[PDB]
């Protein structure tokens, strides 16, 4: 899983 | 009043003993309801130190004033047991509190009523009005995407923005993000707040679909909800929530549309054969087609394949399936758009017919 | 019979899907048995103790076989599929493909040869009853059988058969059910002991339908058919007790009240009971009954009910949700509780039906 | 909890 960029 | 009394009809007790009792499941009385009986009302609150639920009901037969707290999950399965039409008469003897209806007694535990906490005075600066329906799907829409215990305490919870005429809701636990907005049809300025999970819940639970319009008043600290003969007051989340319109994909060039139903099924399907884990699906777009694939560690494979519209450049992009059906569950619409950019970034799915609400999920490296 | 293949509607294999799924450790447990010959699939579920088996008439053709598939995915990867879906299956090497539009799934297998079965046996008894029949035995006293007592045979409930009845006896040492039913043929005299999760597989099959069930009883097993379903289950060894010693001999006084307000009065009653030992106070009184608990808290909770009592005054202790559960198995207008003393068994039944009985050892308190 | 009497 790839983090959203917040 | 020293000398706590009260008699009331069974079926004006039970629904405010049954809300009162949401944010209730460490310090005892928080096992316990504060009940406050004062010129025709009769107050009941329950409260976890972080929110806080308040009943009033009006009190048509005589009474005496004061206060106790009793066990909750006790006197509301009791109040519950006695038969359909029963009167219930309370009292305070000593440090008692009693029970009856028709040849039925009960005599429960107390906790003092000095010792119930409060939550610390507040002012508003903003207050404004809506349908119940409308705060429903506002909190509905997303809540399926707020974190759960993320160290990002400020994501364990759901931002209440106001912004013109428009009350809208965004959560995200870092691999998606929901955000819906709705019109008010009232001028409001802009506020930003972020209410806690368990109180956004509590919220949600409130809501019981009638028409009594639903006051919400939010403080530097504290937001305050009024529905019917309820009171929800939650602290809220002191940090920094992100902003949804930084994290909206930047000029999607590729934009599939297809039926909500069958897309669903399809990626319903196709889980069943995906890492029980890791959850992955594989989905291949090229022209007015979908392939999705799923494939386990025991190397079973599950492959849908779905007449979509489609014309953008062929590409392969991976997503955790729980993720998309969350969304496809959320959307309870005929037709879905997904605007997609490139193997790496993330999609932006929505109703083909209503940009209200916009789906926001984080591909999986392939 | 080396390349099983089959074709079937989706609503013709879903409902055998679950049913043999019910039994359901060890690898090949999880999976079900899929046999293909002469125009029947068979699918088939077991944990050891007992089977269910599901046979599917084949209408479109089909190739000989047999493979065993996971169950759970297997059925939900049918269950998934749009309604009236073909769903289209076949062995290809060591995987299950199952195939309908444009849907594909390859399942891994286990071999057929490694499904474990039942030893074989002989029937001894058959009879045949309506399923509401059946349901009735089993719902009046499935609540009073063991968990998971050291007296293996009381983790299980007896079927007898006497003269025209079938009767089902269940008890933990603490309270006892027993039930019997008329079932329109002589019957010879047999009593055995099928598992409590037997039982509860047993109860899953019928279906309230005017299927009827046929039972074949043997030594160490029992079978039940209904519909296009068998199930067998493996019996329990040891000597059941005999309800007819377990009785109260000569009951001296008898409480009549209406079913509805004794229950609600106990499950009142119970709130303020000790979470553990779940004791209530029964005194009973001309015309009379007052229950009353009592927790470690001191808290307390007190019924008085009207009801039709002309016997001696008397006051006995019991574990209330032994008698709450009486009370909700008999679903009856009135009920008749049958005293002696305070240390002695209670009997319980519907004022108007004798076709049940319930016996619950008292507490002392 | 008295046992009946199996």
């Amino acid at each position: 899983q790839a983090d959203l960029p917040l | 009043g020293s000398h706590m009394k009260f008699t009331v009809e069974r079926e004006h007790l039970l629904k405010p003993l049954q809300q009162v009792s949401g944010p209730l499941g460490t310090l005892p009385i928080l096992g316990n309801l504060l009940l406050q009986v004062a010129d025709g009302t009769l107050s009941l609150t329950g409260t976890d130190l972080e929110m806080e639920m308040v009943a009033r009901v009006a009190l048509v037969q005589p009474h005496e004033p004061g206060a106790t707290t009793v066990p909750a999950r006790k006197f509301f399965d009791i109040c519950r047991g006695l038969p359909e039409g029963a009167e219930i008469a309370v009292q305070l003897e000593g440090e008692r509190m009693l029970v009856r209806s028709g040849r039925s007694r009960f005599s429960l535990s107390t906790l003092p009523a000095a010792d119930f906490p409060n939550l610390d005075d507040w002012q508003s600066e903003v207050e404004f009005t809506l349908p119940q329906a409308t705060m429903k799907r506002l909190i509905e829409a997303t809540q399926f995407s707020m974190a759960h215990q993320d160290v990002r305490y400020y994501l364990n919870g759901m931002l209440f923005e106001t912004e013109g005429e428009e009350l809208r809701t965004v959560a995200t636990d870092g691999h998606r993000l929901a955000v819906c907005s709705m019109p008010i049809g009232q001028s409001l300025p802009s506020h930003s707040v972020i209410v806690p999970r368990k109180g956004v819940i509590e919220l949600m639970r409130m809501l019981d679909g009638g028409d009594n319009p639903l006051r919400v008043q939010i403080g530097s600290n504290n937001i305050r909800a009024h529905v019917g003969d309820f009171i929800f007051t939650s602290k809220l989340v002191d940090g920094r929530f992100p902003d949804y319109r930084r994290v909206l994909p930047k000029n999607p060039d590729k934009h599939l549309e297809a039926g909500c139903d069958l897309l669903k099924q399809a990626f319903a399907r196709a889980a069943i054969l995906s890492n029980e884990k890791f959850r992955g699906v594989r989905l291949y777009v090229s022209e007015n087609q979908l392939k999705i694939t799923a494939n386990n560690p025991e190397q079973e494979e599950a492959e849908e394949i779905l007449d979509v519209t489609y014309s953008g450049a062929e590409m392969e992009i991976g997503f955790n399936v729980s993720y998309v059906l969350d969304v496809l569950n959320a959307l309870k619409c005929e037709n879905v758009r997904m605007m997609l950019t490139d193997s790496v970034s993330s999609v932006q799915i929505e109703d083909a017919a209503s940009q209200s609400a916009a789906y926001v999920v984080m591909p999986m490296r392939l």
